[PDB]
RNA sequence: AUUGGAUAUGCCAUAUAAAGCGCUUUCGAAGAGUCGAGUUGCAGCUCUAAAUGGGUGGUCAUCUAA
RNA sequence: UUGACCUCAAAUCAGGUAGGACUACGCGCUGAUAAGCGCAGGAAAAGAAAAUAACCAUGAUUCCCUCAGUAACGUGAAGCGGGAAAAGCUCAAAUUUGAAAUCUGGCAACAUUUCUUUUGUUGUCCGAGUUGUAAUUUCAA
């Protein structure tokens, strides 16, 4: 049959962040500081025990989806913190 | 016991953050009270203020 | 641990009656509302056409009828179904188009301050 | 508003800051007795958003439960609504634990001050029907823990159905 | 450092999601069977498989194992090696249960078995190439962690009609054959060209 | 489909090589292409899996007296096995009543003269 | 001593001697005497108009209008002090406030703890005073959290580009590595 | 038979007897007066519906109505519709009469403005005229309540009509 | 005699207001010791997330929990 | 000396509120479904998708017939289809900031009643509330 093309749902849109809502993550994540295993992995992310450093995150948080996106957050942090500091 | 690691909060940004744009109501009388007088307005009317 | 159905000539005059005690105040419309004609989702059926639950968005707003002065004049709305292809479409403007060409609502009257 | 930024820094729950206030926190309500009314929301928007207005009526319970078989949080709202009978309870979050407590609050609603009754968005708990609702497993975690939801996940047959005309 | 106390084969028990408690003492059993093995936890992207080369690259490991659970209704399995290699996917179905009162072998853990192919699988190139996959892996290789000398279990593999039979005995003093209790029907599906990615191979029809 | 040129390719790129052991291997496959027809007989295959295990184990035994390893293994050595404890104690629990019903037979049968 | 005072003067020692984290660190270090009774003398001005009094000008208001009269067309945009903690993230957000006033004895520290990350930020010169019911006194409440001017008159501008240059002075520019190390512990 | 039932059977105090059940009798018409008239209370929902010339439902009816006598492309739709479905039986047109004439003189919807309404408009006409109305959406002073270059046409058609 | 929703009509109302839908050179916030993995009898214990994300189903389809 | 505020108390303070009984039918708790424990109504639970589907798609929940003794593993569904009934929505998260626009309570007038027994309006004075009460919005947007 002859077939449209729809509009999308405006409930498909959750899960796209704002910039209002990553400027309150932003401000947070270093005011509330590091957990008693995300100060050991940012260590092991500043002198490259890489393969040591992801082995952890997957023990501790369960799934690479998760374990690599920790990666992906805290190594952001150091290469911040050393224009900072 | 680090000290405190501010690499977010070092700068200062200059823009502001919410972009919708300023309503019409933060320019004109408030039509909160414009609402509010005239149910005084109205009492005086009555005879009940 | 039984199922008895003795009250089944029952249930049916009880229905019956509770059709006739809902059509006691709405005298003048009809009992039930239109529902729109919508195709079956198996590979089975999908040949057949059935009453479904509303009438969508864009099947309303293309026939004239808002959301809002939808469900006054009894016309029902499906927040999840959506239009596919036109012919889902166009048979269902057909159900709406004649629907508003067969009702009269009757009209009321407003409250204008005077003076 | 702040309550962004407290809904984002509530889940953090392990980091510096909110450990220190667990720390903290968990002596004062220690201490305390075992069921001990607050007078302000420890987390005063977990507590806005699941459903606390902050008006006359609106009673903050917080109780410790023991850890180590019913679900604790089910029991906070079942051990706060026997010791308050008046309150209809709404819902009941986590605020805090440690090795041998968790803690919780719940919110309360009073059906018979006439603030409630009054409000039309919290008025359908005056009505008789919700009397004890944690008792019946009709709340926020009794609907979690009873396999009540939408999905294949979660005597009607053992009857034999003899119909007249068969 | 990057290799310490390397062993040359290890191999991954990555389950899926939705086996039934039969369907996980089969894997179970690979685990005791295989000791060149390590199982990790679940992988909750049940269909972006392409990404668990790095898990493999996390271990160091060398061999790797899906099982994927097919619609909750059936299991499946696919094998390959960390570097692309053969990813050959296969059907498992009516396995002979290693917890049952009928299979009666005697074997020890970690023993180092003694594999059989047949020559139907040394016929087909495509075969070939599996039958030498299936060589590297159900052997353990040359010093295993927790692995016994002496040979304790006999794995025969003989394909049944295109499927191939598992078969893995125990042997006794005199070869007296006596099936240790690992037995499954394993047809193969297809082939990736590389490590749970590439081109098909083949489909097996 | 089937590019066994490939295939054979895969079988260069996954060669393993010809000079490790076959202690090192670990394997032993039958030299004769062993293929019981009988799809029909379970029991016809099943010693014939074992016929070609026999051959295998007599040629490894042989590759393993090369090799100079202990092909068997200690009855002392009480080391892992590969089965588990409580099931085998169970299973010689589960062949008790099979003998027991075979003593009856061989009694009965016995008997009827 | 009865049964709760015992809990009463232990609270109050174990904000000592724990580790305080950086973060809470600095709501202890408090603005001074001196410096903080003049940011109150040019607030008690902008005081927002008393309930009672508000209504006093609405029935003066209201009973020109019932003959004829009217004062809409001639009413200049108001001014006062800006406060509850909900307008006033969005007034530092907006970049609107010229100065965040936090109290030290918000009970949830949760509440406040993330003003002097944002008026860092956000180049919003803040300081952190006593006695949330100080700043109660100024708005007519019992305790109030926040405070914050965003626009005074032309009349004291000059008086605020004075105040805030002794609010950075000796808020700010001081008290700047003890923001950035742990505290208590004493 | 029952304890609560044992007792007052044995009494001497009758019961409560409430006569309230009787068939037949279909629920009588209120909420609509003309449908009131042309009922008749004996005859079943379905057969006064079609009779005086109403549906009662308009889609299909899940059975076998009665027989008592034996009885003897998208452009196009989208744009044009079904036409008045004339009326039958007059009494679907004596509703006719009264939904239009009730709609007769309930149908006037003129608005008079205020006194200030009025002089609000007033003030701005006769400064920049009768025409320029999108440039008083800019007007600092007059437009005090910052109307909408639309708002103040609407009230200029309330001001002359 | 109490009571129902209506019909017409009288008086009040305060409307400086509120609402439907075009039109957008603009914006569009979405629920955590929860999800999730490991593991003992949907609960217990250990650990603990993310924003086109997350869930359930065949790269796609469909939903928007706490 | 004094004054706010927080917390905690006391009162035969003002006004309210909770137990207990029936338990056919409802919903939970553990449990050899039975028994025991707890909790409501005229119904209750359920409920407007973190649902199916693989189609030319269906569209909250409930219930009946069927799917069907079928898939799946002696136990035993569910989708589709056919019926009855159909009604949708409310918050949290965006600053009312040109004005806490919100509400309980005390007193006094005006009514009003299933009712001298009921239920409200208006005026006024505290009090609650800026650690957020109203207007606005709930993703269908």
């Amino acid at each position: 049959l002859t077939k449209r093309q729809l509009p999308e749902r405006p409930s498909r849109r959750k899960g796209h962040l704002s910039k209002r809502t990553a400027f309150v993550r932003s401000i947070v994540r270093e005011v509330a500081g590091f957990a008693p295993y995300e100060r050991r992995v940012m260590e092991l992310i500043r002198n490259s025990q890489d393969k040591r450093a992801r082995k952890l995150a997957k023990k501790r948080l369960g799934t690479l989806k998760r374990a690599k996106g920790k990666i992906e957050e805290l190594t952001s942090v150091i290469q911040s913190s050393r224009l900072a500091h | 016991y680090p000290d405190y690691d501010d690499f977010f909060t070092n700068t200062v940004r200059e823009t502001p953050l919410s972009s919708a744009p300023e309503p019409k109501r933060r320019f004109a009388p408030s039509k909160h009270e414009q609402k509010r007088i005239l149910q005084l307005a109205y009492a005086i009317r009555k005879g009940r203020i | 641990y039984v199922k008895t159905w003795f009250n089944q000539p029952g249930r049916k005059l009880r229905r019956r009656q509770a059709r006739q005690t809902k059509a006691a105040k709405i005298a003048p419309r009809p009992v039930e509302a239109i529902r729109p004609a919508v195709k079956p989702p198996t590979i089975r059926y999908n040949m057949k056409v059935r009453a479904g639950r509303g009438f969508t968005l864009e099947e309303l707003k293309a026939a004239g009828v808002s959301r809002r002065v939808a469900s006054t004049i009894g016309i029902p709305v499906d927040h999840r179904r959506r239009n596919r292809s036109e012919e889902s479409l166009q048979r269902n403007v057909e159900r709406i188009k004649v629907y508003l060409a067969h009702l009269i609502v009757f009209p009321r009257k407003a409250g204008q301050p005077k003076k | 508003g702040a309550y962004k930024y407290l809904e984002e820094l509530a889940k953090k729950k392990q980091s510096d800051v909110n450990l220190f206030l667990s720390r903290v926190r968990a002596w004062e309500y220690r201490q305390m007795n075992v069921i001990h009314r607050a007078s302000r929301p420890s987390r005063p928007d977990k507590a806005r958003r699941l459903g606390y207005k902050a008006k006359q009526g609106y009673v903050i319970y917080r109780i410790r439960v023991r850890r180590g078989q019913r679900s604790a949080r089910c029991t906070a709202e079942e051990r706060v609504g026997r010791y308050c009978s008046n309150l209809r309870v709404l819902n009941s979050y986590w605020v805090n634990q440690d090795a041998t407590y968790k803690f919780f609050e719940v919110i309360l609603v009073d059906p018979s001050h006439k603030a409630i009754r009054r409000d039309p968005r919290i008025n359908w708990i005056v009505n008789p029907v919700h009397k004890h609702r944690e008792s019946r497993g009709l709340t926020s975690i009794g609907k979690k823990s009873r396999g009540i939801g939408k999905g294949h996940r979660f005597l009607r047959h053992n009857t034999l159905s003899l119909r007249r005309y068969r | 450092s990057a290799g310490f106390v390397p062993i040359k084969q290890k191999v991954l028990v990555l389950s899926s999601r939705g086996v039934t408690y039969r369907q996980r003492h089969l894997l179970n059993d690979l685990v005791s069977m295989m000791p060149h093995s390590k199982k990790d936890s679940k992988l909750d992207s049940k269909d972006r498989l392409y990404q668990l080369n790095e898990l493999a690259e996390l271990y160091n490991c060398n061999n790797i194992f899906f099982f994927e659970s097919r619609r909750r209704e059936d299991l499946y399995l696919h094998i390959a090696r960390a570097p692309n290699g053969p990813t050959v996917k296969f059907h498992v179905e009516n396995l002979h249960t290693m917890d049952e009162l009928n299979m009666t072998g005697n074997a020890l853990k970690g023993s180092r078995p003694i594999l059989s192919f047949d020559k139907t699988f040394d016929t087909a190139p495509h075969l070939k190439v599996v039958k030498e996959l299936l060589q590297q892996t159900f052997g353990i290789p040359k010093g295993a962690r927790r692995s016994k000398p002496f040979i304790d279990r006999v794995c025969t593999l003989t394909i049944a009609d295109g499927k191939i039979w598992f078969r893995n005995y125990e042997i006794r003093e005199n070869v007296t054959l006596i099936e240790i209790g690992p037995r499954f029907v394993m047809t193969i599906i297809n082939i990736l060209e590389g490590s749970f990615g590439g081109p098909v191979i083949y489909k097996n029809d | 489909i089937n590019n066994t040129v490939a295939l054979e390719n895969i079988y260069e790129r996954i060669k393993y090589p010809d000079d490790i052991s076959f202690v090192e291997n670990q394997a032993v496959t039958t030299k004769e292409p062993i293929i019981i027809e009988n799809v029909e007989d379970d029991l016809a295959r099943e010693l014939a899996f074992y016929k070609q295990g026999v051959s295998s184990v007599k040629a490894a035994f042989a590759k393993l007296r090369e090799a100079n390893v202990l092909i068997s293994r200690p009855h002392d050595y009480f080391a892992e096995m590969l089965k588990s404890d409580d099931h085998m104690e169970k299973v010689r629990q589960e062949l008790i009543k099979e003998a027991t019903a075979k003593k009856l037979s061989q009694q009965a049968k016995k008997q009827r003269e | 001593w009865p049964e709760y005072i015992r809990l009463q003067r232990r609270r109050k020692i174990l904000n000592l001697r724990l580790k305080v984290p950086p973060a809470i660190a600095q709501f202890q270090k408090t603005l001074d005497k001196n410096t903080a009774t003049q940011v109150f003398k040019l607030l008690n001005k902008y005081r927002p108009e008393t309930a009672a009094e508000k209504k006093q000008r609405l029935v003066a208001e209201a009973e020109a209008v019932a003959n004829g009269k009217s004062a809409q067309d001639v009413s200049k945009k108001p001014y006062n002090v800006k406060y509850g903690l909900n307008h006033v993230v969005a007034l530092i957000e907006a970049k609107k406030a010229k100065l965040v006033l936090i109290a030290s004895d918000v009970d949830p520290i949760e509440l406040v703890v993330f003003l002097p990350a944002l008026c860092k930020k956000m180049g919003v010169p803040y300081a952190i005073v006593k006695n949330k019911a100080r700043l109660g006194t100024v708005i007519h409440q019992k305790t109030a959290a926040v405070l914050a001017v965003t626009e005074v008159r032309e009349e004291d501008k000059n008086e605020l580009a004075s105040i805030v240059s002794a609010v950075d002075a000796n808020f700010s520019a001081k008290y700047d590595e003890s923001r950035r190390k742990w505290g208590g512990g004493i | 038979a029952n304890p609560r039932q044992r007792n007052k059977q044995r009494s001497g105090k009758p019961r409560l007897t409430r006569r309230n059940a009787n068939k037949k009798a279909k629920a009588k018409i209120y909420g609509n007066f003309v449908i009131q008239q042309n009922w008749d209370k004996h005859a079943t929902l379905r057969q006064n519906y079609a009779r005086l010339g109403l549906l009662a439902t308009p889609n299909y009816v899940t059975g076998g109505v009665e027989k008592l006598y034996p009885d003897p492309t998208l452009d196009d739709v989208l744009d044009k519709e079904i036409s008045i479905a004339p009326a039958k039986t007059e009494v679907v047109r004596q509703l006719e009469e009264e939904a239009v004439k009730k709609a007769a003189r309930q149908s006037n919807k003129m608005l008079p403005l205020s006194a200030f309404e009025h002089a609000y408009i007033q003030r701005l006409i006769n400064k920049y005229g009768t025409e320029d109305f999108e440039s008083m959406a800019k007007d600092v002073k007059l437009n005090s309540k910052l109307f909408n270059g639309s708002k103040l046409k609407n009230l200029y058609i309330r001001m002359k009509a």
